[PDB]
């Protein structure tokens, strides 16, 4: 482990993937078939964190999409004008894990600094207003919170945001 | 362009005759209309986000005024550098 | 049991796979069961028309005489 | 004429359509271009007001069709109803409409009616309509009216 | 049975001919169908009476309250007889 | 001006028929119109999409290794 690195996955699919084991399986599952199909089919953007060695073993992984979100129905709106917008970007941070082997050393923190990097660099390309994470479970939940995400509540619940401009922020 | 083979039970495939001649296409036509329909609807609603009223105004709330990012992110970001 | 040819042009079969690869099915399971659903849908329409005109023939036959 | 009747448009098509003159070059050319075809399309049942002449001289007409009402629920509307200038003045658009209001009551031990709205093209007609029993609509609907079918029940007792 | 000549413009044609690809349709089929859908559509439109908030509540009351039949009325009735 | 024809089965133009009588057209004129009113919708909703598609492709192509 004194040579882990963080790369979008080269599409050729030549990683070592069953090797890989986060302490749950829904994630595990994600991982075995439906990562590379769902990165080839560019539903997601897939990062690898691996070791820079000819093997290449897998320790940790996230995914990047783009979204755009939207209010149940907007009332009362004829104080001035009305111009919709519908189609309001953001990215998503669909799934993240870390092997058991590296878990407890800060390394869900730098990955999620990591997607934020890859945000805000697109937020230099493309217009994006924020960042959704989703947390499946209470642990998701407070790791996400404890990093500046706001939580969502309601039919909304396991999904936190974080604006691009304190991305922004975080990069001074 | 290109070419899907669909095997089909039976059932089904009367059925899908039934429809296609109900809206005057072919069985090919409607399967493959239907297919296309279904799947831009299929894709728009993975993307979208549609937040409620309470997680709108934290949304908007978090846009105007960004927070300061914690000292644990502002550590795992000095990390990787 | 049987057999259908389906042409398509890159943009719906790029789309297809990507909507396949979303719902957790396969391309072959995608569209069929879109092709389905939607015969149901169709079906249902167009038994609900010929209610319809089935009540609209009855009213007419009404106002005409007994 | 004591030898005047109402009837079903027999399609014959052996109506005198063109002599007709009601006041209103709408209601004449519908007659005219529109109602034999429109009553054999089964868009429209169309009872006519005439004599036992060798042809049948055209001196009113009124329109029936099926409706619902919404924001299915069922009715009639009397959508279309006049009469030549010469009858006019005398009662007889009154008797037209119940005429087809007896036609509506018919129809309505058949099949379930609800009412019957009522087509009123100027504020002559509203004023007509609305003389006769018919309840005035508002908004987009100013140019209808309705009238129950409980109504045109009681009439008959 | 039986036959339309219609007269299109070049760029009316060639609108209909875009849209009749994307439908994966013939020209033909794809204004056919339009026009079928179309009369249908305006068809049942027609026969419907789409009353407002008001309108509504009045046939509501007639239906509740009746009114009882008036004098004109009456006598255009016995006139009948 | 071009021309195109079109083979109706005497019930259909009948519908037609009755419904250019309705909206105040002729059967020509009706049938024109429908055809380009559903022209306009299949069109604008195929921009719908191609529009998605490259708004898409521009935020992923920024995602991937900026
Ligand atoms: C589908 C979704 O999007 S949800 C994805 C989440 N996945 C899961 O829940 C599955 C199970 N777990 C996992 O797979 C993942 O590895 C995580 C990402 C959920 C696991 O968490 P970790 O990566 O171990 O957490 P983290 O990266 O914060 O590492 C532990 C760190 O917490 C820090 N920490 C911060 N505050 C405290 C505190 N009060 N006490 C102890 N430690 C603390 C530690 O400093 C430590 O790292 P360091 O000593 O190097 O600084
Ligand atoms: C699109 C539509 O369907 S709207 C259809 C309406 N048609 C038109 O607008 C076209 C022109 N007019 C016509 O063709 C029609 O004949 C009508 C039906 C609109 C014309 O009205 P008519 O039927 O001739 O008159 P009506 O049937 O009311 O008879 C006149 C009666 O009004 C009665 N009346 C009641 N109150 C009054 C009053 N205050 N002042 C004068 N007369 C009165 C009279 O008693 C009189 O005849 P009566 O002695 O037999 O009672």
């Amino acid at each position: 482990m004194d040579d882990l690195t963080i790369e979008i996955l080269t599409d050729d699919a030549d990683y070592d993937l069953q090797r890989f084991d986060c302490g749950e399986e829904a994630l595990n599952l994600f991982l075995t078939t439906h990562l590379v199909r769902q990165h080839r089919n560019k539903i997601l953007r897939a990062y690898i964190l691996c070791r820079n060695t000819p093997e290449r073993q897998v320790l940790g992984y996230y995914t990047l999409c783009g979204s755009c979100f939207e209010r149940a129905a907007l009332p009362s709106k004829s104080k001035q004008k009305k111009i919709p917008y519908k189609n309001i970007p953001s990215v998503t941070l669909g799934r993240l894990a870390i092997d058991r082997s590296l878990q407890g050393q800060g390394w869900g923190a730098t990955l999620v600094a990591h997607a934020m990097n890859v945000v805000w660099s697109a937020s230099l390309a493309v217009g994006i207003h924020g960042l959704f994470v989703e947390a499946l479970n209470e642990k998701a939940h407070t790791f996400y919170k404890s990093l500046g995400f706001i939580p969502l509540v309601g039919e909304n619940e396991n999904a936190l945001f974080f604006p691009t401009k304190s991305i922004e922020l975080l990069f001074t | 362009k290109q070419r899907i083979d669909l095997r089909l039970t039976d059932d089904d495939k009367s059925m899908i005759e039934e429809a296609a001649a109900i809206s005057n296409q072919s069985v090919s036509q409607f399967m493959l209309n239907s297919a296309s329909q279904r799947a831009a609807e299929v894709i728009e609603q993975h993307r979208r986000v549609i937040l409620n009223e309470e997680s709108w105004t934290r949304v908007m709330d978090a846009l105007s005024n960004p927070p300061s990012p914690g000292e644990k992110l502002k550590r795992a970001a000095k990390r990787l550098q």
